[PDB]
DNA sequence: TCCC
DNA sequence: TACAAGGGA
């Protein structure tokens, strides 16, 4: 019973819903980025099996396995610690997948990004094997990019640290099961990648308007029978 | 407690269809109601039953279309037919559609199809969409048709918007205002006083109009509804929509907050009135570069913002009466 | 506090009954980074004192009130303490809004 | 190969990455919030931010412009030699090249082979798929926290405006009279120390993206489908369009602004292998991130070699000191 | 011909590029704000600046002066002979020769192989759409970050009031009623160190954006629209057109103020090549980046020529010790 | 120390009303006082024009003249010689120069 | 295709 | 502010 915990420091991460012009940002990024992310990391590091001759297929491939290895389809959860905050840039964005308009049309489009300092990441898997978990380990760093290309990310710590099975209140996110169970926030981030499914989530950020933008800041869910201690401070997580 | 659910499509939309809801919900009766939002959903606890709700959203869309047949296949110069529609075919579609759910509505017969939702009361939807590796023909985003109406009704009601004309082109200014934690009958209904019907400004000398953040502090100037908000905490989300050449657009989606720029606005008018709203009105008409330094001082909290503002303004035409010299130095504390 | 007085006294330079027109030293006043800039430019508009009472006097209103002594070393032993200029900068931009008020002098 | 650069540079006096101009003849510059520490507290502030974008398409530009002086060069798309780069749609299968010859788009060995660009910088053929994501990775250009903290006050954003003069047939300022002098717009100017981080990973370079071995002698050796000494040269190409990257090349209005430019301080790793991104320059901590990522990627075994500008980025590091960014190319050439 | 120069001018007494307006009076000259480090946490600070608009538009005032006396100063535009910088305004579709004759505004090789300004300083044309970038580059004339440093802020302005003595026939000042143009303004005079960077990319004129090459014999061949001789006379014009540069050319008020120049040190590097650019003035240790930068792209392969004036770089490379601006651009324009 | 205001009242007598004395070029000159022996001499300068004040002042029926003590001056020359930097010397300068205009009510 |  | 570029019935 192990559980992978990187922390990303980045200036901005442009994952976003289905939508037009406007590309509506993730309030927290998805598990099907995160997922990806690792997944592009192994089939780097050993792409002796795990990388076959259609690019689609060896990241779905390596998906499906990483998914198996996961205790479920819902594992992996964020943690919100630094604060959350939405910019607007007018890009380029030049729109030539629409059928027809030839290619030398110009369309000045917008997008947002969003903010924040730092991000914690979890990858729960069960009794992985050494000779393996030493891969998964030097996969967990190498994600320079979450999302959108210009989107850089950069982990700077990462580890396996066991739960232990302390009690704290819900830090993580989660999906919107066990709070509903017992400022309650309900998105939709679409569990797994769509390659040619969504389920409510729960997620743990509050408003605290001290300035201009509101952004967003711990909503200190209830207390969880599971959590995890970092640097001297638990915070709480939950696992099917 | 009816605890009536709202369908999740977009923040935006969300918002409209959950806060029409109550403008539906007060000609009908439906006392002691609340609103929680949840981000997007925008969930409203009220103790009303269907048949109430549905005879106040019938007077609201009975009222909406007396106050479109009232100037004139029926093009009207209104907020939900003209004044924000920026398509044409729109300015048809929208009141047959209201019509048609009204018709549907007085025989106690519920709706059975689906209609496109222009880009005014969602500036996330659109013509197509990024399926994989392209897009869709017609428009995939629709919505239930009673949704689509309740969420004009609301914006109709509530929602100020700004229109300039600057000749063949048109800017469209539309702002919503949002809760986040807590709101009941009273402070929706002051929200509802802000809004003001045939906001059909066009004129060349009032050409501050552009700049949205401009506009609506010219706007806010002479609304004197309440000051709720110092109080209780709120947001705006802002969007234009542009006519350049007749290619429609959206150029702008920048998020910040309304409840500072009043609160320094009042405090900044205790002293008095008669040298208070000419003031912003000599220096927004003026003084344009000096009115953009004042709004991004009020925005911001930066000290040489005001110095700026106020020798732009001394500079051409203001008076800059002692009074309103106290209440900035009041306000910087 | 102190404030209104030399405030009239600077706004005697921006009236248009005055036509002198002495913005540079208003702009540099309100420019100020620490100490010695701040009282140059404080000095430097205070020496304009003379023409203006000449130009109020042959226009027939009454000529300005100079600020007076009791309230001049106040801004010194005010200012010493201020080692900080970010304190400093909120009088220091007082003083220039201030010097921009309509007051009302001749009428 | 795997290069990775972060540092701060300092540059003042510009208009770069206009956000979308106005329609009143006043252009702007696009703004970000930025969260920062204010003494137990979260303020946020505006500060100008230039885009990824922006960095992506100046680095395609010194790309093809290096890429025109080697013999290979012929290999280029016919889009690069305008300066363009939208890489096709679905009207479009077809590639012309240089001289106006046919390649075919079914499979990405031939389209990486006959073009450069599409190599490098990726391309997209929605008709058959065969999507070949960028090698190169730019990030936002956000002013370090620290400069913010300290300075927090002041708007660090100067308006300008600048007329243009059309002049009547003999001497006349023509009709429309001296309220504007025929017109007047209006520019904004930025001052600031900003952070950067640029990715490249040159390693992938020639190779396939679905076929990064062949493997059929039992040995996992690189399925370079293209020649190696112009893969080779593709690589110094890349390497040497940094250098008009770091010296004032960025940005817009480079004829009115060209902004004053000089790098202040930079951090870069290189490797034959994958390697992790170090940190964005925003942070006023990064050096003792980089330190600790440096340590821990020697700890577990990667030959990473370390060059360091106006930083001492620890002792005990091997770190080789640094005058400029091309002398940092030039030691990274030799590879 | 790829040339870069970087290097500080004095200046006093110089009310260059104001704003000018700010209502009737009071002619107040433009700044800029600069970051510094001041031995403490970087700070900001609000000096005078020229900004590059100017240059640019002096640097064409001086190629067309150049470029009238050569043979072919004929392909010129009809605006360019009366200083006018609105090239293709909005509207018109057509543009005047010097000559008389008109040129239609379709294709950028007959505009570029016709017209001699709209080449090496660009042009846009918005009602067919065409553009075609400037060759010429400059940077603002801010003052030097030492000098800054080293004054500590007097505003480094001075504000001189003078007045009009318009008087009737009679011999009598009338009153605003008579109609009396007795009035007073005040401009502001500025002065320091300055520095300046200003960049040309002469190896591209005469060739249109659109297709650089032909390939005919299978070689990249440049697209020379123009003869070779027309295109060095244009190159020979613009590399002269820095002769009037640094003497008293590039701020406006030049029938009262003239600006006082002395170049007190400079450095530019020619190349042929693509050449990163040099390091600006403004930084106080800009003597040693750019040694490093020539040194270190020397030892890259690139056959880079250096020129030096009143610096003493590194002593250890190939320089040439230049002793005026114009003996400078006579070495650039000797080795085309 | 409080000798600043004495001389500060003394150098108002020059600019003041009611004297028919109006002598800014002194008092600029120890304004702009760049360097300690300019300072010095400016306010010999300044002095050097007491006798016709303190007669003319009893001639107009106004009060005599607050003359700076001796203890004055020796804290002016002290604060010379320990003050070698020009930074504060500015600071000085302006600080005794700036109460010269005021509203003093010399003749009541 | 119509419809600005 | 000049030009282009668009959303729909």
């Amino acid at each position: 019973m192990d559980i992978l915990l990187v922390c990303l420091r980045f200036p901005f991460f442009s994952v976003a819903k289905r939508s037009y012009q406007v590309r509506t940002s993730f309030l927290l990024p998805p598990p099907s980025a995160l997922k990806g992310a690792l997944a592009k990391g192994l089939i780097l590091l050993k792409p002796e099996k795990y990388a076959s001759s259609s690019l689609d297929e060896a990241a779905l491939k390596a998906i499906k396995e990483i998914e198996s290895k996961l205790v479920d389809i819902k594992a992996v959860s964020v943690a919100p610690l630094s604060p959350l905050i939405r910019n607007a840039f007018l890009l380029k964005r030049l729109r030539n997948l629409e059928s027809g308009s030839n290619a030398e049309k110009s369309d000045a489009m917008r997008r947002e990004y969003t903010f924040t300092r730092e991000l914690l990441v979890a990858y729960i898997f069960k009794n992985l094997t050494q000779e393996e978990k030493n891969l998964y380990l030097k996969a967990a760093m190498l994600i320079d990019v979450i999302g959108d290309t210009e989107s850089l990310a950069t982990p700077v710590w990462a580890s396996f640290v066991k739960p232990e099975d302390k009690k704290a209140p819900l830090a993580f996110s989660a999906p919107y099961t066990e709070i509903y169970s017992l400022r309650m926030y309900i998105e939709k981030m679409r569990v797994s990648p769509e390659y040619s499914q969504e389920e409510i989530f729960y997620l743990p950020i509050e408003e605290r308007r001290y300035k201009r933008i509101v952004y967003y800041a711990r909503i200190y869910p209830p207390e969880v029978e599971k959590a995890l201690t970092v640097d001297g401070e638990v915070l709480g997580i939950w696992i099917p | 407690f009816n605890e009536f659910k709202t369908p999740q499509i977009d923040p935006i939309f969300d918002l409209y269809v959950a806060y029409g809801y109550v403008v539906s919900l007060i000609r009908g009766g439906a006392k002691e109601a609340t609103l929680i939002p949840h981000g997007a959903s925008y969930l409203i606890q009220t103790d009303v039953s269907n048949e109430e709700f549905r005879h106040g959203l019938v007077d609201a869309l009975s009222s909406m279309l007396s106050l479109h047949i009232a100037l004139a296949k029926l093009v009207s110069d209104a907020d939900f037919s003209a004044g924000a529609n920026i398509n044409n075919v729109y300015w048809d579609s929208v009141p047959r559609n209201l019509e048609k759910l009204m018709k549907d509505l007085e025989k106690k017969r519920s709706v059975k199809g689906t209609a496109t939702i222009p880009i005014t009361l969602m500036p996330s939807a659109g013509k197509y969409m990024l399926k994989h590796f392209g897009v869709q023909g017609g428009n995939p985003i629709k919505v239930d048709l009673l949704n689509y109406a309740l969420a004009w009704v609301g914006f109709h009601y509530y929602t100020p918007y700004i229109k300039y004309a600057k000749g063949d082109t048109t800017w469209i200014h539309i702002y919503q205002i949002a809760p986040v934690e807590e709101v009941d009958m009273i402070s929706i209904l002051s929200l509802k006083d802000l809004k003001m019907h045939l906001p059909h400004y066009y004129e060349s000398n009032l050409d501050f109009l552009i700049n949205r953040r401009l506009a609506l502090l010219y706007h806010l100037l002479h609304s004197e509804a309440l000051e709720l908000f110092t109080e209780k905490e709120f947001v705006i989300h802002s969007y234009t929509l542009e006519r350049s050449g007749n290619n429609q657009a959206i150029r702008s989606f920048e998020e910040e907050e309304i409840g500072k720029l009043m609160d320094f606005l009042w405090k900044l008018k205790r002293r008095d009135f008669y040298h208070a709203i000419k003031f912003i009105d000599d220096l927004l008409k003026k003084a344009t570069e000096g009115a953009l330094a004042l709004i991004d001082a009020i925005m911001n909290e930066r000290l040489e913002g005001f110095y700026t503002a106020l020798k732009l303004g001394k500079k051409a035409g203001v008076v800059s009466s002692r009074e309103i010299v106290a209440a900035l130095e009041d306000i910087i504390c | 506090g102190w404030i209104r007085n030399i405030g009239r006294y600077l706004s005697y330079l921006v009236d248009d009954t005055f036509e002198e027109y002495a913005y540079d030293v208003v702009d540099g006043i309100a420019k100020a980074r620490t100490q010695e800039e701040l009282l140059e430019g404080v000095y430097k508009a205070l020496r304009l004192a003379p023409k203006l009472k000449k130009k109020a006097e042959s226009k027939g209103c009454p000529p300005p009130r100079i600020p007076s002594p009791e309230d001049i070393e106040a801004l010194e032993e005010k200012v010493e303490q201020l080692s900080n200029p970010k304190d400093l900068r909120k009088l220091a931009v007082s003083l220039a809004l201030w010097a921009f008020a309509s007051w009302n002098n001749c009428p | 190969m795997y290069v990775r650069i972060s540092g701060r540079i300092r540059l003042n006096a510009h208009s770069l990455n206009a956000q979308g101009g106005g329609g009143t003849n006043y252009i702007e510059i696009t703004k970000t919030k930025v969260t920062v520490r204010t003494e137990n507290g979260w303020t946020v502030v505006e500060v100008p931010a230039i885009t990824g974008n922006m960095l992506k398409h100046w680095h395609f530009v010194g790309f093809v412009d290096y890429f025109k002086t080697t013999p290979y060069g012929v290999n280029l798309t016919e889009r690069a030699l305008r300066y363009n780069g939208t890489r096709f749609g679905q009207g479009e299968t077809t590639a012309t090249k240089a001289n106006g010859a046919t390649v075919q788009l079914n499979d990405e060995a031939t389209i990486i082979k006959e073009l450069a660009d599409a190599d490098v910088h990726g391309f997209l053929a929605p008709k058959t798929g065969r999507r070949r994501v960028s090698l190169v990775k730019a990030s936002f250009i956000l002013p370090t926290e620290d400069f913010i903290k300290e300075v927090e006050g002041e708007r660090l954003i100067t308006a300008i405006k600048h007329n243009r003069v059309d002049v009547d047939e003999k001497g006349a300022i023509g009709s429309s009279k001296e309220g504007t002098a025929q017109m007047l717009f209006s520019r904004e100017y930025a001052t600031g120390l900003y952070g950067f981080s640029i990715v490249l990973d040159l390693g992938l370079v020639g190779i396939p993206q679905g076929l990064p071995v062949k493997f059929e002698e039992n040995q996992p050796r690189p399925n370079i489908v293209i020649d190696p000494n112009e893969r080779k040269a593709r690589i110094e190409s890349a390497l040497k369009a940094l250098i008009p990257m770091l010296s004032g090349y960025i940005g817009a209005n480079l004829a009115r602004s060209f902004p004053v430019f000089k790098v202040e301080e930079l951090v870069a790793i290189a490797s034959e292998g994958p390697i992790p991104a170090l940190v964005h320059g925003f942070y006023e901590d990064y050096i003792e991130a980089n330190r600790s990522i440096i340590k821990n990627a020697r700890a577990l075994g990667f030959n990473i070699e370390v060059f360091t500008y106006n930083v001492d980025l620890g002792e005990d590091i091997e770190a080789t000191k640094v005058s400029s960014v091309e002398e940092l190319v030039a030691n990274l050439v030799k590879m």
